[PDB]
DNA sequence: TATAATGGGAGCTGTCACGGATGC
DNA sequence: GCATCCGTGAGTCCAGGG
């Protein structure tokens, strides 16, 4: 159908690679491309510089690394529950310094992860997402002293764990202290050890006024630089011996040993910026003849008295501008690991250089092996990878945390790491984050920003010179972006002149009204300004920010349905997200399809040559939703290069398709949308629309026991053949059958364990005369609230390329699919941050409907608006209701959309539509409509003396028609807003949550219920809901929770046992965990007693503890 | 006031400190059994050490 | 069971109020 | 005694866990 769209802003540049920020920098990390003699020293090559040569005699040297192929490809990673990883072998020379000899090998380092072509890592069968961390970045800093109004501390910051944070600051009695390792010492001592002299601070610093009098200091300026370098050492390591070489090794790897100290390139940058130096290296000083050479220490302080005196160019910093936070992509956190666990690989090679009479014998890889795998598994970055939609795994290769290793605490972090600076304009969204207590901690990379080799975000501006926009365009940090004027982005253009007297832009984020001479760039689009998930909502102009928060994070949680539908009002942003997250099969180059399957696309491209593109059908996401392609082309079609050959989940014809356009009625309706509830038509059952196909994935193994072995089989002891109708010969149930909760999966026999039978058994065998069987069932059943279709099952036994863990014969996997129907419960939501929980399903004759006898579909309360002011949905309404009758949709960018105006002329097409086809099918305005219009015109809404139409066309323009009860055939009373919404169904399935239990499993130690739906857990009755009862003078409600339902053994017991009989539930006794309580203090060696009113003690544990 | 000192050190019920065979027979066991076998190694070793004599450091 | 071997490594960073403990 | 410099324990509810 027809795609009309709205607005005048051209953009120059597309979108850039959305998956960027991890691709690049992983691939940047490995150089796995690069041949081995052109890398340059970083990444894993740097890991491996800093560690070697490792000295002390013999020496072990490193050439060269490289990466092999992986032994699996990635759906046999998934299938298997393997890691996606490259073989990595390094290249090491061992020389003995006197001998001479030379030994080399090629010694084998374990594993390390890929990426995969999206972005994502398979880490032991599980896509997982490393995400990027914000943090403060290394340099020199100056910050006002909270205490002192006019003192101020420097701050000197290497990359996070490459050395000591240190701080100078001028003291209360005017020496200027060094704080290092929480260690107050002056800093004359440290200029005296680098070799300054009293002439040359003079000289250097006197400038300043009396500042440099608290640094002169006779006492030091006596002694050389050995004496103070062991002045130093003693006053740093007390009662350590202040032995010198060992004085020289302990500040060289505190100040300039590279190894152990970084600025990092950035740090490097930045102090070389602020200080106006040049830098050797990465660190504070440098060991040069003999001696310590001195790099930055003179510079800062030079600065801090400059800045503490009034000197002009010299001003504190804003340590949450982002020239000043800088972000750590995954190459760089993986780096690190990889680093550390090369630390304790050298360190194992030193072990056995020392006790020993080859680098492979020297070298053992297991500690890195570790710290990638501890990397990869448990870090708070390494992420289960959400795949809900194709949406959500793009938008979680774009977080970005402060959290993590090396970050902030939460319940600490305060309010303005948390803001919204003015530098995240172009660079972080300011609408996309959290609304728990994470709020501002987890943020999104904005549409257009890029993180540059440095580590800071930079954003897109055009270039203005004279008022003619150029198409030159600059990507710049936040310290480059404060130089200039810049314009916005809706500045009037005539071709590329500036059409206007009067422009609107910011300098250092103040709005400002400028010429256009005075305009040096201007903004490439009002999408830079937002995060991807942000860019898809239509008339976000007119929702309040926190909704519009609301509705970009929960596009990430919309399943993919069987039916979807991509929006009928679009930004224009749904073809590149379905693109860059490989949500769609495209066409390589031009061409000409030869084949078409449900499973395969085969096509013959201008190179005659005939490729084939295998479909993945019904493939199960890490959320259970489902991953299914499906072409979209036919046999004999001309394909052209990017031309879509198939839709993904939640793609329509390469549109993103989050959900349906369903017609909605704005009213309330009896109670059943009160408080955001919502009522919907039994039609979108009947139609499919919202359904969605979900696959649960179950597992059960068999394993070798000391009391004989477990096994999967059909042969399970007192089961009916009823029971075991659908298991396969082998005892697993087969491909289609329906299964529903309590029916069995797969069959499985355990051995008994060793018991001498209750002698009421031994009767009751005796009266039965049956032989008590060996084995017990111990089968996998599907558990209460589940059930489907069988469509996979998977046989891993030993003995069979398959090797499973110790003691395990056999593995087996069942692959459950379900159809979910929308039902009661289930949440729906807009992308205006309207959300809701269905509360009814009306059948279609209940339904308010059109006078064409059309019902709606969806009732939503007009309620939930005036205070959460988002509009956007209400424009959307409108524009939906002209594109219902017109059969087109809209793209309608953000900030640059439809107005009112043309809204308003759509409106009237639709309504010729609407109303002539009645005027011709035979038909006048109906007695009902009279009096809708009777009650229109009291209300204000049509004007008095025009003819029904006339006045009906009106209302239409407003958006609002005539509606009819379906439960009366009487009309609404005044004329209601109705019209197409785009609505999705969101990952919330009361289906998944519901959940009850009478008695369960207990806790080993405390004898409590436990806790989760799996565990067919109990609900935690916790302190506060104590307090209530307690408030009620509930006294016996209160006991019940706190004993004969929790962990009073013989409490539990009689009571279920009254309850079967018909009696009363008898009087509880002592709850378990109170005697866990006495026992773990008795083990504090405290002697806690519970005496009788005449103070006597009484055992609680009724002498089964007393000797 | 002296029993401030320790001279015999109590130890837990073993279930309040349990060591379980999970689902497939591997282990689980409490931190303070280590704690524990780390305070009964050095005990024992001290009372071996005052058997021969050890120099007094 | 005997050549001789004699003092270790790791740090690590954006909170806050409050009771008690050290310097003036 | 009078301030300062310290340690220390604390931060709503549920869910699932990869
Ligand atoms: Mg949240
Ligand atoms: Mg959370």
């Amino acid at each position: 159908m027809e795609i009309k769209r709205f607005g005048r802003i051209r953009e120059v540049i597309p979108l850039p690679p959305l998956t960027e920020i991890q691709v690049e920098s992983y691939r940047r990390a490995l150089q796995a491309d690069v041949p081995p003699e052109k890398r340059e020293n970083v990444g894993i090559q740097a890991a491996f510089r800093e560690t070697f040569p490792i000295e002390e005699g013999l020496v072990l040297d490193f050439l060269e690394y490289r990466l092999g192929e992986p032994p699996f490809p990635q759906d046999e990673c998934r299938e298997k529950d393997l890691t996606y990883q490259a073989p990595l072998y390094a290249r090491l020379q061992l020389i003995h310094k006197d001998t001479g000899l030379i030994k080399e090998d090629e010694v084998f380092l374990g594993h390390i992860p890929l990426m995969t072509e999206d972005g994502s890592f398979i880490i032991n069968g599980a896509d997982r997402v490393i995400v990027s961390q914000i943090h403060r970045s290394p340099g020199v800093y100056f910050t006002p002293d909270p205490a002192r109004p006019g003192r101020y501390i420097a701050s000197i910051i290497p990359l996070p764990k490459r050395g000591p944070w240190i701080d100078l600051e001028v003291e209360p009695n005017g020496v200027v202290s060094m704080k290092v390792n929480k260690r107050k010492f002056p800093l004359v001592l440290l200029l005296r050890v680098l070799g300054y002299d009293q002439e040359t601070l003079a000289r250097e610093l006197g400038a300043y006024g009396e500042l440099v009098q608290g640094l002169m200091d006779e006492s030091v300026f006596a002694m050389r630089p050995e004496e103070a370098l062991i002045r130093l050492f003693t006053l740093l390591r007390p009662g350590d011996p202040p032995k010198r070489d060992k004085a020289v090794a302990y500040v060289y790897g505190l100040i300039a040993d590279p190894r152990r100290y970084d600025l990092g390139e950035a740090g490097r940058y930045k102090a070389e910026e602020k200080l106006g130096i040049r830098l050797s290296g990465r660190t504070l000083a440098r060991f040069e003849d003999g001696e310590f050479k001195d790099e930055v220490f003179l510079p800062t302080l030079r600065y801090l008295f400059a800045l503490t005196a009034g000197v002009p160019g010299h001003e504190v910093d804003d340590i949450d501008h982002l020239g000043n936070r800088r972000i750590r992509t995954v190459g760089e956190l993986m780096t690190d690991q990889f680093r550390v666990g090369l630390a304790r690989l050298a360190r194992g090679v030193r072990e056995r250089m020392l006790m020993g009479s080859t680098p492979a014998k020297l070298v053992n890889s297991r500690p890195l092996e570790a710290a990638i795998r501890e990397f990869f598994s448990r870090s708070q970055l390494s992420q289960f990878k959400d795949e809900t939609n194709p949406l959500s795994s793009l938008r979680h290769k774009r977080r970005i945390s402060a959290l993590g290793p090396g970050g902030l605490t939460r319940e600490r972090a305060g309010f303005d790491v948390r803001d919204v600076h003015r530098t995240h304009y172009g660079r972080i969204c300011p609408v996309e984050t959290p609304e728990g207590a994470n709020i501002g901690l987890i943020t999104s990379l904005a549409a257009y920003a890029r993180v540059d080799e440095l580590g800071f975000i930079r954003t897109p501006y055009r270039r203005v010179v004279g008022g003619v926009v150029t198409d030159e365009v600059v990507y710049m940090t936040a310290t480059e972006e404060d130089r200039y004027t810049i314009a916005q982005a809706n500045t009037p253009l005539e071709g590329n002149r500036i059409a206007a007297e009067r422009v609107v832009a910011r300098r250092k984020g103040e709005p400002v009204i400028v010429s256009p001479e005075e305009v040096e760039f201007m903004d490439v689009s009002p999408k830079q300004v937002f995060s991807v998930n942000t860019n898809l909502i239509p008339f976000l102009e007119h929702d309040d920010a926190n909704r519009a928060l609301m509705g970009s994070n929960m596009q990430t949680q919309a399943v993919p349905l069987i039916r979807a539908q991509a929006p009928v009002v679009m930004t224009g942003l749904e073809e590149r997200v379905v693109r860059d997250s490989l949500a769609a099969l495209y066409a390589e180059e031009d061409g000409e399809v030869a084949k078409v399957d449900g499973n395969r696309i085969v096509v013959r491209y201008e190179d005659g040559r005939l490729v084939e593109y295998p479909l993945r059908r019904f493939y199960r996401s890490n959320q259970g939703t489902a991953l299914d392609q499906r072409p979209r082309v036919v046999v004999g079609q001309r394909v052209r290069k990017g031309d879509l050959l198939a839709d993904g989940p939640a793609s329509e014809n390469g549109f993103l398709a989050l959900g349906q356009n369903v017609l909605v009625a704005i009213m309330p309706f009896d109670g059943y949308n009160f408080e955001d509830a919502i009522v919907i038509s039994e039609e979108l059952l009947k139609r499919d629309f919202y359904t969605s196909i979900h696959i649960e994935r179950y597992e059960i193994e068999a394993r070798d026991t000391k009391l004989g072995p477990e096994r999967i089989t059909r042969d399970i002891p007192h089961l009916s053949e009823a029971a075991l109708r659908d298991l396969d010969e082998e005892g697993v149930v087969r491909i289609g059958a329906e299964v529903k909760p309590g029916d069995i999966l797969v069959g499985r026999t355990s051995f008994k364990g060793e018991s001498e039978p209750t002698p009421e058994e031994r009767l009751l065998r005796s009266i039965f005369g049956e032989k008590a069987r060996d084995v017990k069932d111990t089968s996998l059943r599907v558990p209460p609230g589940e059930g489907g279709i069988v469509v996979r099952t998977v046989r891993l036994r030993r003995g069979d390329g398959v090797e499973l863990k110790p003691g395990v014969r056999e593995v087996v996997r069942v692959y459950v699919a379900q159809k979910r129907k929308l039902q009661v419960g289930d949440k729906l939501a807009n992308r205006h941050g309207n959300k809701g929980v269905v509360a009814k399903i009306l059948p279609v004759e209940d339904m308010p409907h059109l006078p064409d006898g059309t019902p709606v579909d969806v009732i939503l309360n007009p309620l939930g608006v005036p205070s959460r002011m988002n509009l956007g949905q209400i424009l959307e309404t409108h524009l939906g209701l002209a594109g219902y009758f017109l059969g087109q949709r809209y793209i309608s960018p953000i900030f640059d959309g439809a107005k009112e105006p043309e809204i308003k002329e759509l409106l009237a097409q639709a309504f010729e539509v609407y109303f002539g086809k009645r005027k011709g099918e035979g038909f006048g305005v109906d007695k009902r409509e009279v009096e809708v219009l009777r009650r229109a015109e009291k209300l204000g809404l049509v004007t008095p003396g025009k003819t029904p139409e006339e006045q009906l066309k009106e209302l239409f323009l407003q958006g609002k028609v005539v509606l009819y009860d379906g439960r009366t055939g009487e009309p609404i009373e005044g004329p209601i807003v109705v019209g197409q919404m785009f609505i999705m169904k969101l990952y919330h399935m009361v289906e998944d949550k519901m959940h009850a239990r009478s008695t369960g499993p207990y806790s080993l130690i405390t004898q409590q219920p436990l806790g989760g739906k799996a565990q067919f857990g109990g609900q935690r009755f916790g302190e506060m809901e104590v307090w209530a009862l307690e408030a009620y003078g509930a006294a016996h409600t209160l006991q019940e929770m706190l004993t004969l339902k929790s962990d009073d053994i013989e409490g539990r017991n009689a009571a279920y046992e009254a309850i079967i009989k018909g009696e009363d539930v008898p009087e509880p006794s002592v709850p378990e965990s109170f005697r866990v309580l006495v026992k773990e203090l008795q083990a504090l060696a405290l002697d806690v007693q519970t005496l009788d009113e005449k103070d006597n003690p009484v055992d609680i544990f009724e002498g089964l503890a007393s000797k | 006031p002296e029993w401030m000192i320790l001279e015999a050190v109590p130890v837990l019920p073993p279930d309040l400190r349990p060591m379980v065979q999970v689902d497939g027979g591997r282990f689980a066991t409490s931190d303070l059994n280590d704690l524990y076998r780390r305070l009964i190694n050095r005990n024992n070793r001290l009372k071996k050490l005052l058997a021969q004599g050890a120099p007094e450091i």
